[PDB]
């Protein structure tokens, strides 16, 4: 016994078996993932070859143990539609002393972009309020939910900041009604209303994502369009 | 009020977590930045993530409650979350199940039974043995050999192929019953099975 060849094929590095890379999404043709497999031999002591690997995401240069991101034509996206969360090939090692066959399994998690803003899931927004309403009430609910704007991004690159913005043709939209927690969009009276003397609110309402570096996030708007109904009562108020 | 971030490396990355780890072993402690100093609610979000993970609420200590198996999933997107007075805030993680050599080689095709005349020409392959083991790399590559040793038959260390090693002789021996050991090649701890092989010999009038 030499022993110098059945260590062939193994791995000279530590840790797990499986070769665990993170690489950004959309990465460009051509991106190293994995610098050097660290498989002892000589692609001749050994032989080098990728098995399951679907769509050809993987490219292998034997010599260098070395893998390259084959992207031309297309986008490696994390987000949906595609859902490409991480790829797994094996590299296989033939060891051409003894015959043993190793498989290596490489695993790349693909990490989120903030590379989506948010999307209004309608072109504006409406609601009617009688004029009797009590100041602190939830007038508007909608911004919560699935019918609000959405993000296809994943966690803070996906999640939702809402505030009302200044309109400079409404003044008062934004001292009438407040939205006082921005993960949720619900949009509460400050003020009591009066028909008789507006009847309409143009309110703007901005959607931000929460990216971690506040100059990667991004925005879109909308209208909330408040119309006021006269109100009468019973008593002595309208 | 500015809402609670999270701080660990693994939303950057991913979070390593051996299959041997055992139950109620801690995995690791979230942790959060509040700008405004208030105290932090953390939790775990998800029908499946909740089944293997429990978090503690004050402290975010993530600790295991089922066993996890490489050999079942070795991939898993677990939501956690952080809240304070205003509302939620909620990342990704993850996660990756490390393998370990836990599983031994097993035989297939069992029992293994040859029979053979006893002026079978020495080079002559009369068997081949077969296993395999779902472990990782090393832990998942087997070598064969004989177990004692045999000084009439030889068996490939890679293929498990069996051969005539010396002339036979049903006049002395009719019939050997030889053991293999199937060895899986874990640098650390290697793991094996036995498998009887039954050669009987049948008699020419030489
Ligand atoms: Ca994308
Ligand atoms: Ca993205
Ligand atoms: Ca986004
Ligand atoms: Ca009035
Ligand atoms: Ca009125
Ligand atoms: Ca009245
Ligand atoms: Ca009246
Ligand atoms: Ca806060
Ligand atoms: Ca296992
Ligand atoms: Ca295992
Ligand atoms: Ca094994
Ligand atoms: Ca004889
Ligand atoms: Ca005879
Ligand atoms: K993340
Ligand atoms: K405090």
């Amino acid at each position: 016994s030499d022993d110098w060849q059945y260590e062939e094929c193994k791995l000279s590095r530590t840790g797990p078996p499986a070769t665990i890379v993170a690489i950004d999404e959309e990465s460009p043709n051509g991106t190293v993932l994995v610098e050097n497999m660290q498989i002892n031999g000589r692609a001749r002591t050994i032989s080098l070859s990728l098995r399951d690997n679907y769509g050809h995401w993987v490219i292998l240069d034997p010599v260098k143990q070395r893998l390259y991101l084959n992207s031309t034509g297309r986008v490696l996206d994390r987000d949906p539609p595609s859902y490409i969360h991480s790829i797994v090939v094996q590299v296989q090692c033939t060891n051409e002393l003894v015959g043993t066959v190793i498989l290596h399994e490489v695993r790349i998690v693909v990490r989120d972009r903030n590379d989506n803003p948010p999307r209004f899931q309608q072109p504006r927004y409406y609601v009617a309020i009688n004029e009797l309403t009590p100041v602190g009430t939830t007038i508007f609910s909608g911004f919560s939910g699935n019918n609000g704007a959405v993000d296809i991004d994943d966690g803070p690159n996906g999640q939702i900041e809402y505030t009302i913005q200044y309109n400079p043709y409404d003044p008062t939209a934004n001292r009438t009604f407040d939205i006082p927690l921005t993960l949720s969009g619900s949009v509460v009276l400050r003020e009591r209303l009066n028909y008789e003397e507006i009847t309409r609110y143009l309110v703007i309402i901005q959607a931000n994502d929460r990216a971690p570096d506040p100059k990667e996030r991004l925005t879109a708007t909308t209208t909330l369009t408040v119309d006021v109904l006269d109100g009468d009562d019973l008593g002595p108020l309208e | 009020n500015q809402p609670p971030r999270f701080q660990n490396y693994f939303f950057q990355s991913y979070l390593l977590i051996y299959e041997n780890t055992p139950v109620g072993s801690s995995i690791t402690q979230l942790t959060a930045v509040d700008p405004d100093g208030e105290p932090l609610i953390f939790g775990v979000v998800g029908e499946e993530a909740s089944r293997f993970f429990a978090v503690q609420e004050n402290t975010g200590v993530v600790w295991l409650r089922q066993p996890l198996d490489r050999e079942t999933k070795s991939e898993m997107q677990v939501v956690f979350s952080v809240s304070d007075s205003q509302g939620v805030v909620k990342d990704t993680v993850n996660i990756q199940i490390g393998d370990v050599n836990d599983n031994a080689p097993t035989f297939h095709n069992q029992p293994y039974t040859v029979n053979i005349p006893e002026d079978t020409s020495v080079g002559t392959s009369i068997f081949m043995v077969n296993a395999t083991d779902p472990d990782q790399g090393t832990g998942g590559s087997v070598l064969f050999s004989f177990q004692p040793p045999s000084p009439f038959f030889s068996i490939d260390g890679a293929r498990g192929i069996i051969t005539v090693s010396r002339l036979l002789d049903y006049e002395v021996t009719s019939a050997y019953q030889l053991t293999v050991n199937a060895t899986d090649q874990d640098k650390l701890h290697p793991l094996s099975s036995l498998a009887n092989l039954a050669i009987t010999l049948s008699d020419i009038q030489d």
